RNA sequence: UUUUC
RNA sequence: AGUGCAGAAGAGGAGAGUGGAAUUCCAUGUGUAGCGGUGAAAUGCGUAGAUAUAUGGAGGAACACCAGUGGCGAAGGCGGCUCUCUGGUCUGUAACUGACGCUGAGGCUCGAAAGCGUGGGGAGCAAACAGGAUUAGAUACCCUGGUAGUCCACGCCGUAAACGAUGAGUGCUAAGUGUUGGAGGGUUUCCGCCCUUCAGUGCUGCAGCAAACGCAUUAAGCACUCCGCCUGGGGAGUAC
């Protein structure tokens, strides 16, 4: 609907885990995708198979409301938010900037017990 | 013997003056080390608490994102 | 500070009271005192309402401003006395036209202090300014709730206040107990945190200290005859039979808030946090 | 002796230019009337802010200069009052040499 | 602890002839005004230690020399303890 | 970076 | 050994105020079937709208880069910024005091973390405890929760692998090479080389030691002073 016609978008990529959402230009959520939202399961939602596949199921119901131009917010360092970037970038959108935004914090809380295994 | 920047006699580090300042940072924005530099030890520590009342004041960014 | 009594008979073991170190004089004036009657909580028609009062010592009014509307003209502190009323230590106080009465003392008081009281007054240890003109983050007390009383907020020892936010109407405050509460903005305060902080650091010890502020002993419920009490009655000790343990005249004592809901300050009211 | 200091505050651009020379009289008269023998003063610029502050993004800077005796509270009277305004965001006090 | 504007003062009154910047007299009146004035910071910032330490050390050494200065003239001794308030 | 020798 | 005169450096200490980022909670817009988790799952949270996402509000704690075999302190330890009080160190000079020194049984002071008393505060973190997993069993490792405590003030206890496992004071004995703060000679725009000289701080090495290991001008080498300590392993730093 109204021919949004430029927006953001949104990566966010755990060692677990990768999600994908789209907004508007400030943005309202428009549609999401998930790894797991696609019918996976647990250890393979770390694949950038997944991720790519995920990408492009947002996608498709991101571009049936008007949408060409896309920004790209990446938090979530893991594995597959390349691959979420460049099968964005395969059925049919025009990426113009990216901005990889995990925030460092400045020494303020402590990571919890760093762990025996 | 790579080159300081304080061949000119200047003293004080004026505290404001940008052009003798923004050598010293990132495009980012942070602390770029006395070994990329190349100074002396006490110029670094003028330096660096120089930029620390000059980030506090407006007159330079913390986090260069948005 | 607080005294440490020495041991020397069993009822004087664990006595702390007050130095007094604060006060300066003894002698009020004639012109603020005026008289009090003992009630030991009776009516008009003459009977107990509010338990467990009478039987101590004598006391007087020591009349005390709430308002300070006497504005533009400044003050002098010359004493710290009782109050036997209040908990908190308070101040004589001479305005330059030749006119006395007592003032709340907050901490930080010294003998030669001036307290100006308009609403355009500096802002220090005892002034009095109306709400709108007090900047954010303030310590402050005699809150006025409604414009002409006088302050009825924040009052006896050692307690504060905040202000978090003002609005056009009204002007945000923390109170004590945690609460925030919407108050008209043309309510008159003071600047400061109130005098003694020690209140809850003082033994009482005797019996007969406690005896001397104007209490009497309060009967456990459970030992009443059944028909007093709905607790009492049962051979040997008993336990509480009844389930919600209750006052002696219905009202489950551990658990009823009894705000009343229709209350007419919902409106007002943010996050009644400890009550 | 005597310390030697800059005192830079920033002023809000949406006040007018009357209350700018009321505020900076104000501020002096503060500094004088505590002993403490003021040198030199000047506006620095009309500067715009490398992050939000309050709600605003520009200022208008001075700066007075002043030494004074360390025992007395020459400065303390100006540490009080500055940043109790709503025209003055922030404000700094070095030790100049 | 003090300014150089009493040290100029004090070792010229306590000076036995002209230049006596050693002459144990004015080292231990120098020492005794130091402390009393360091004894006023310890009872301002009664939890500092790294400035206590200072005080133990001068006292420390203005004993020393009160004591080597008993074991050659006892009349200056009594002159000096007379002329500073000390010895109890 | 699953227990066992 | 000191003190005056002239300079230099520094996360040495107490008091007071202030800054940015981050995690959690609250409020509101969008948004709907998942989120989180692990070697694998599951407890847990989500249709009473979660995660995610944008704007503000709250509050406590720690201070990214600078940062280094750097520095400071007798040791414990000390890194956002500013101001007030304040200790110690090093370099030139030797006009001033004329041996005023060292070590120090008992005594006094300080002393990481955990713990105790009273009053505050409580964002993360997490002994005790609860539930989910693995195992033959698992009161544990792994996961989800979660208090006392960790912070502030004023008192208490006086302990460690408090270690360089190397007590303090002083003199003597080949060199080589980096660094922190100084001070002199000349080339000299030297402020950007080199030569000489003080201190701390690393590393490789000779006589000499040592059971080898290794130490070696910052000796575990050559010698004097003073203090503490040891005499097979257990019983035990226990009993009285």
């Amino acid at each position: 609907k109204k021919n949004i016609e430029s927006g953001v978008a949104h990566i966010h990529s755990t060692f677990n885990n990768t999600i994908v959402m789209i907004t508007d230009t400030h943005g309202n959520a428009l549609a999401w995708s998930s790894a797991g939202s696609l019918g996976f399961k647990g250890s393979k939602k770390s694949t950038p198979f997944a991720a790519q596949m995920a990408a492009e199921a947002a996608t498709k119901v991101a571009m049936e409301h008007g949408l060409k131009t896309v920004d790209v917010t990446v938090k979530g360092p893991g594995s597959g938010r390349e691959a979420a970037i460049r099968s964005l970038q395969a059925t049919g959108l025009e990426v113009t900037a990216i901005r990889d935004v995990t925030p460092v914090p400045h020494n303020g809380c402590r990571p919890p017990k760093r762990r025996r295994v | 013997k790579v080159d300081y920047i304080a061949a000119n006699h200047i003293e004080y580090i004026d505290y404001k003056d940008t052009e003798l300042l923004k050598r010293f940072i990132s495009e980012r924005g942070k602390i770029l080390p006395r070994r990329v530099t190349g100074t002396g030890a006490k110029n670094q520590r003028k330096l660096t608490i120089a930029i620390k009342r000059a980030r506090i004041m407006g007159l330079l960014p913390f986090v260069s994102d948005e | 500070a607080i005294k440490k009594y020495k041991p020397t008979t069993n009822g004087r073991r664990n006595m702390t009271s007050s130095d007094f170190a604060e006060i300066t004089t003894s002698t009020p004036e004639k012109s603020l005192l005026q008289p009090l009657k003992n009630n030991a909580g009776r009516n008009n028609n003459g009977r107990i309402t509010v338990r467990h009062q009478g039987g101590g010592h004598k006391r007087q009014y020591r009349v005390i401003d709430f308002k300070r509307n006497k504005d533009n003209v400044a003050a002098v502190v010359k004493t710290i006395e009782y109050d036997p009323n209040r908990s908190a230590n308070i101040a004589l106080v001479h305005y330059e036209d030749g006119v006395k009465a007592y003032i709340l003392a907050p901490k930080g008081l010294e003998v030669g202090m001036r307290l100006v009281s308009g609403p355009e007054a500096d802002i220090k240890v005892g002034n009095a300014l109306p709400l709108e003109n007090i900047p954010v983050g303030t310590v402050i007390h005699n809150i006025e709730m409604k414009p002409g009383k006088g302050g009825q907020l924040i009052r006896s020892a050692g307690t504060s206040a905040q202000v978090l936010g003002k609005e056009g109407k009204y002007v945000l405050i923390r109170l004590n107990s945690g609460e925030v509460r919407m108050i008209l903005a043309t309510c008159r305060a003071t600047i400061g945190s109130v005098g003694n902080e020690q209140h809850e650091l003082i033994n009482i010890g005797k019996a007969g200290r406690s005896r001397w502020m104007r209490k009497r002993p309060t009967v456990r419920g459970s030992v009443m005859n059944p028909n007093d009490h709905p607790h009492g009655g049962g051979e040997g000790k008993t336990p509480i039979g009844r389930k919600a343990p209750v006052s002696p005249w219905g009202q489950p004592a551990i658990g009823y808030k009894t705000r009343n809901k229709k209350a007419k300050s919902d409106k007002l009211i943010v996050r009644r946090r400890t009550k | 002796q005597d310390t030697k200091y800059e005192i830079m505050y920033i002023i809000r651009p949406n006040i007018d230019e009357e209350a700018k020379t009321a505020l900076v009289e104000r501020f002096d008269t503060i500094l004088k009337d505590n002993g403490a023998e003021v040198i030199e003063s000047k506006d620095w610029e009309k500067r715009r802010l490398a992050y939000e502050m309050n709600g605003f993004r520009e200022g208008i800077y001075h700066i007075v200069n002043v030494t004074s005796p360390s025992t007395a509270g020459a400065i303390n009277e100006f540490d009080r009052l500055a940043k109790i305004n709503d025209d003055i965001i922030r404000h700094m006090i070095v030790k100049v040499e | 602890a003090i300014s150089q504007e009493r040290k100029n003062e004090i070792i010229k009154e306590y000076a036995r002839h002209e230049g006596d910047t050693g002459s144990p007299e004015v080292q231990i009146a120098v020492l005794t005004e130091d402390i009393n004035q360091l004894n006023e910071h310890a009872r301002t910032h009664k939890k500092d230690h790294h400035s206590y330490r200072g005080l133990m050390k001068k006292i420390g050494h203005r004993r020393n020399l009160l004591a080597y200065l008993r074991k050659t003239d006892i009349q200056r001794y009594r002159e000096l303890i007379q002329r500073l308030g000390l010895r109890r």
